[PDB]
């Protein structure tokens, strides 16, 4: 909830301010480990740097953009998402059928 | 993005010290500078930090006629308020000339923090507008920030001449400083002195000795005004946004205030906001309007009732604001303040751009006209006279706040469709 | 290999005292240098071995025109180092030329220390930059070390007595040191007492005591800079393994300094690199950037974090390196030499070379430029004269420092492909 549903807005007034100028480039023009290391940096000064499972946050990319619901160059803001790893105890709850909607909700927000 | 406090003058430091004392109640910070044993919240938004947990105030204390800070450098909280810098008239141009000779030191001090601070947000000035060196030095510093750091919003929380008007050079002081507010400040979240003090006599017996007791209440006004910066929440985590929805143009930049269990000696959000929306609790005193409302609540209450409450204000028409274009009511549930105990288990504050504030500037202008038509308190002191050898900045100071009166009247009606 | 440590001059010896007693206390070492506490790092960088387990510190105390030294003689650390070497003016050229006057009396130490050796690497000189004994003799002595040991490194682990610089010959003096300590020396490190004095007020209000007080921070800087040599590590095993990485030509080899928990009375490695990149923690005092940096890390830190934190500093772009080449930074890790009082368990130090911090040498030479047209303190006392009467050698020393400063300010240009 603090990350996808974004209730810890403290996190993003750093994170996107760091990552924005990297995200002005189109898709396939991005450096993903550079982005990942920018995550785990806003997530240092932010209040978010207190949670035992904060390390499960991954930067991923959606193609198709908010046009998703039934050109490629406009990207960054149009293409960005978070993800979480899961384990067999909790995967029976928090798997992709849920997280794909957490991403869609995050994307709009 | 982290906030540069910029408090100056005696009263600004009296409210500032009490505000830092209140923040050290609302956050788990020891009097001895360090983390308090007690200790999900971010402190560096307001406090400087060395790695040994010294969560120091970003204070920029200043004086010219030494009376205040050596009387503050005696409490156990002195291990917090090490800014390193504690640098040393009551009338405008004489106060301005004792200022302005101090220039490189202030520039070096603020550069040292603007360079060492991680991500610069904006300068939170707190000082007299009535008099002292505030008349003078205060207007002088507000003639430098504009050129020093042009790409940030120069806020003020500065405190206004409202004391029945010895400090009889207050009308000239107020006019000249109010020009520097209107032309040079980027926001003015003003409060007006005895309009609080006379609400202090309403709540308790403080007939006269309450100026120091205003400092308690305004410290809650300051700490309330920063609630959703200091604790996690979905939106408005920042200075610029807390002002950006409420100030429409670079001219109409003043903001008004109000507090809920101000009678601090459970109900739903409708009760607290119905009480709060009474101009009895707006502590500053043609049918004028707001521009926008921001009012912030903390407590155990759920958010579901804030929408219901907006329908009840919308149907009541209890307070009304027609700016020429709409700029809305904005209200939010937020985390209750930690470490300190608190009564009134759900509570909050309003701020809104109440154009009726024009009446205070008009009272100021009336007092200036009634002293300017007799001219007893010119003093004829040589850096009061020849420092302003043709009086033109006194003379135009009236009309430029009159443009704020007039732009408020025009913006309050289907007009103001042009600049100038 | 092995290192010889020389402390010299009456001013400088007050520091060299504290340095050697810290070096003792950092190990399992008794005041007499006999067996104590814990061994498993190697002592034989600095502690030569007597026939019967007295850990002979390869350490020497030297002076000129003695006064304080009776305290030093009877102090228990005289039992620790005693190769029977303990010997007993105050302006630069007199201090240089009286160093020459005593030359054969003092030199008999140097070769005995060097014969009690397998493989000597270099000589430390814990000299005082403003003093005639502190750096007149301190300039002279390492010039004899060049003339007798031209291939063994002098390490100038100095102190700078800046309190608005009183010594009336200070600019003239330390200018001629900026010939002998640059052109007639192999490497240099300097600690600045204005920055350490401001740091002293940042704990107790230590503003006057300074000297009497600061020596603890001083001594924890010196010992930490050499446990990295003694601790059996993959690299930095010897003195050139410190000096080789951060100097583009050996005259601007004056390293500035830094240390994090200065005021103290888990953290991560990101703390020390960010916190010690703060301009308020620049422990020395128009567009400029670093040449190169050291950033020693100490303590039980996770060794995985050191590469990743460097990537995060690369993203933050705080690391203003030089306008040419791959110049970059190594996070040098050691166990602090443990079981000394371990405040701020994981802690760090910034020995560095920075083009703006040539200010410590150009301020000196700007102050010399202030005095050289006055003839003010070229006062030609009967040994201050006979080094060189006309002080065309001082004018030569000035043009050598104008090369020193223009080499820093040409290192500030992309083309090192022409002379600095």
């Amino acid at each position: 909830k603090r990350y996808f549903l974004m209730d810890q807005g403290d996190f993003f007034v750093h994170f996107m301010d760091l990552a924005e100028e990297e995200l002005r480039k189109p898709v396939e023009d991005i450096t993903p480990p550079r982005l990942e290391a920018l995550l785990e940096l806003a997530l240092r000064m932010s209040t978010a740097n207190t949670d035992p499972f904060k390390d499960d946050l991954k930067i991923d990319l959606m193609p198709h953009d908010l046009i998703t619901q039934l050109e490629l160059a406009l990207s960054g803001l149009e293409a960005f998402s978070f993800d979480y790893i899961v384990k067999w105890p909790l995967s029976l709850i928090i798997n992709r059928k849920a997280l794909t909607r957490y991403q869609m909700l995050f994307r709009h927000m | 993005r982290e906030i540069i406090t910029l408090q100056l003058g005696q009263c600004g430091n009296q409210i500032g010290f009490e505000f830092w004392k209140q923040l050290c109640a609302e956050h788990g910070i020891s009097p001895e500078g360090i983390v308090e044993e007690f200790a999900t919240d971010r402190k560096d938004v307001f406090f400087y930090q060395a790695d040994d947990e010294h969560y120091i105030p970003r204070a920029v204390l200043l004086d010219l006629e030494p009376r205040v800070i050596h009387s503050i450098l005696n409490s156990p909280y002195a291990k917090l308020y090490n800014p390193e810098n504690i640098y040393l008239g009551n009338n405008w141009a004489s106060g301005f000339s004792q200022g302005e000779k101090i220039h490189e030191d202030i520039f070096d001090i603020i550069d040292r923090e603007a360079d060492g601070s991680d991500s610069l947000e904006g300068f939170v000035l707190c000082h007299s507008i009535a008099g002292g060196t505030g008349s003078g030095l205060g207007s002088y510093l507000l003639e430098r920030l504009n050129d020093r750091y042009p790409k940030k919003l120069v806020q003020t929380y500065s405190v206004f001449p409202n004391q029945d008007e010895d400090v009889v050079v207050q009308p000239y002081n107020s006019l000249l400083t109010l020009k520097r507010l209107t032309q040079n400040a980027d926001c003015v979240v003003v409060l007006d002195n005895t309009a609080l003090n006379r609400i202090a006599t309403d709540r308790l017996h403080i007939q006269n000795p309450s100026f120091s007791q205003i400092n308690q209440l305004v410290s809650t006004i300051m700490s309330a005004s920063t609630t959703t910066l200091r604790y996690p929440g979905y939106m408005n985590n920042d200075l610029i946004g807390l002002i950006a929805s409420l100030i429409p143009t670079p001219r109409l930049h003043f903001l008004m205030t109000g507090y809920t269990p101000l009678t601090t000696d459970k109900t739903t959000v409708l009760d607290v906001m119905r009480r709060l929306l009474q101009p009895k609790n707006v502590m500053v005193s043609t049918n004028h309007c707001y521009i926008a409302i921001l009012n912030i609540i903390q407590g155990e209450v759920d958010p579901t009732q804030v929408h219901k409450s907006l329908q009840r204000i919308r149907e009541r028409k209890l307070a009304n604001f027609i700016p020429w274009g709409p700029a809305s009511i904005q209200v939010a549930l937020s985390r209750k303040s930690p470490y300190l105990p608190s009564a009134h288990r759900v509570s909050g504050l309003m701020m809104a751009n109440h154009t009726s504030i024009s009446s205070l500037f008009e009272r100021t202008c009336r007092q200036y006209d009634k002293l300017r038509k007799r001219e007893a308190f010119l003093e004829q002191f040589r850096k009061e006279d020849m420092f302003k050898d043709n009086f033109d900045e006194m003379d135009t100071s009236r009309e430029i706040v009159q443009q704020l009166i007039d732009e408020y009247h025009a913006a309050t009606r289907p007009d103001y469709i042009s600049w100038g």
